[PDB]
DNA sequence: CACAGTGGTAGTACTCCACTGTCTGGCTGTACAAAAACCCTGCAG
DNA sequence: CACAGTGCTACAGACTGGAACAAAAACCCTGCAG
């Protein structure tokens, strides 16, 4: 005459099969009317409000988190925040990530790859910019990241040796990526200035202090090469302030400041070189 | 070998030194031929004696150079006071 | 005519009502043939295989959070396991802590005191 | 008149475990309107 | 034949779908039995 069966919620997400066809089937047929493909909402105005029906509040919370604010697990960006700025190593990352995934989860933390493809949008090479006038004997090309800083070196045996290795952002870069990554600070200082908005956009003054030092002591790595002295020059650069001009008398009127410019915090690293600050040749090369 | 000096040399050096195909980038330096020959000999000496005393547990991982060192041993030291005396 | 409909996201619920209320009816129904009428049981298992189709792993996740559980706290002797062998340092850790605990928090990481 | 740390403490401060009633806010069936934003068609240049 | 990693790569593994097979679970049943 049949059969008894226990309850659902016991069985695999396999034994279903059975019991939501009719449902997989009223749901297609509903989607082509009023939407045409729109397969997240339907489920979740009826869900979320159907729970509420019997309610104790509870989970209208963690429902009303659940997709699009915010997080529900953590914002792929708060994770990244919290390895850069924590001094994570990637694999130490990850070991902690497998951790609090297996024991009791329910994962919060996000894995490596997401960390990676949430990472392009804050590297320089990204957004977009144009120069008024176009820079001299510069590329037009803005999407160029980390850059062999050798440049072009033909690496000709019969000339002088390409020894030192090095990394550069391409300057013009690096500095619009760096600068539109202070965009909050500067919505939130012309706010604070109560500023007209629409008008005077142009105006601005942006005052740059860049620093150069040499380190000794740097060891090497046996690697496949090129021979490369010990010691390593970092080029960096950070924003002091940046101000407004227009329409004009007012002096000039700052708008950010860098509260304050020593802490490592705020440097931004450029040009990354293995060089000796006493040969000259490969320093202005 | 991609090797780079060093003033006191660590064992990771002495890891890819030791190696046989190590001897060989030196073995193109020396000009004589059963010097050549007698180098990289005794190399292959030391690359079949080195694992008893640096694995583990020699009785099971490495049986037939724990049973072979005694004669091994006699054959390099007599190959060091022949040529190398 | 009519006017330019809906685009979802932007309404509260009794335009929603009418918007579903015959899908929540054979729902309803469906409850009531073949498994007496327990909605709750019901609905929340609708999601899985509409999103489950093509998918995350996001959607076992935040899915599998509902009501049994949980953490709760993670048991405070795994929170240290994860600082000393990850080297965390306490200023580091307690960082972290805050900053997970204040975002979506649901704090999960156990405070110093306590470790 | 760097700066971003570095762990233990004692400080403070806040926010929790039982006993209870009482409260507002919120949901469910259809009925009842008034706004909401098109597009109609209607009447006019 | 020290060992915990060192990031980004490689693509191994994890997923759907109907179309249909089969086996097994645990009921009901009828069969042949004291």
């Amino acid at each position: 005459g049949g059969r008894p069966r226990q309850h659902l919620l016991s069985l695999t997400r396999r034994a279903q099969k059975h019991r939501l066809r009719d449902l997989k089937n009223q749901v297609k047929t509903f989607a082509e009317k009023e939407e045409g493909g729109d397969v997240k909402s339907v489920c979740l105005t009826l869900f979320l409000l159907a729970l509420r029906a019997g309610n104790e509040h509870k989970q209208a919370d963690e429902l009303e988190a659940m997709m699009q604010g915010r997080g529900f697990g953590l914002h792929p960006a708060v994770c990244l925040a919290i390895r850069v700025n924590t001094f994570l190593s990637c694999s130490q990352y990850h070991k902690m990530y497998r951790t609090v995934k297996a024991t009791s989860g329910r994962q919060i933390f996000q894995p490596l790859h997401t960390l990676r493809n949430a990472e392009k949008e804050l590297l320089p090479g990204f957004h977009q910019f144009e120069w008024q006038p176009a820079l001299k004997n510069v590329s037009t090309s803005w999407d160029v990241g980390i850059i062999d800083g050798l440049s072009g070196w033909t690496v000709s045996v019969d000339d002088v040796p390409a020894d030192t290795i090095s990394r550069r952002f391409r300057y013009d870069v690096a500095l619009v990526s760096a600068l539109k990554d202070l965009e909050e600070d500067i919505m939130e200082g012309l706010r604070e200035r109560a500023l007209d908005d629409s008008m005077c956009t142009s105006g601005f003054t942006v005052v740059v202090k860049e620093s150069c030092d040499g380190m000794g002591d740097v060891s090497e790595k046996h690697g496949s090469g090129p021979a490369v002295p010990e010691k390593a020059v970092r080029f960096s650069f950070t924003i002091m302030s940046i101000s407004i001009r227009l329409e004009g008398e007012d002096d000039g009127i700052t708008i950010f400041q860098e509260q304050k410019p020593n802490s490592e915090l705020s440097c931004r690293p450029l040009c990354l070189m293995f060089v000796d600050e006493s040969d000259h040749e490969t320093l202005t090369a | 070998m991609k090797l780079k000096p060093v003033m006191r040399m660590n064992g990771n050096y002495a890891r890819r030194l030791m190696t046989r195909e190590a001897v060989e980038a030196v073995c193109e330096l020396v000009p004589s031929e059963e010097r050549r020959e007698a180098l990289l000999k005794l190399m292959d000496l030391y690359l079949q004696m080195k694992p008893v005393w640096r694995s583990t547990c020699p009785s099971r991982d490495c049986p037939d150079q724990l049973c072979q060192y005694s004669y091994n041993s006699q054959q390099f030291a007599d190959l060091l006071s022949s040529m190398f005396k």
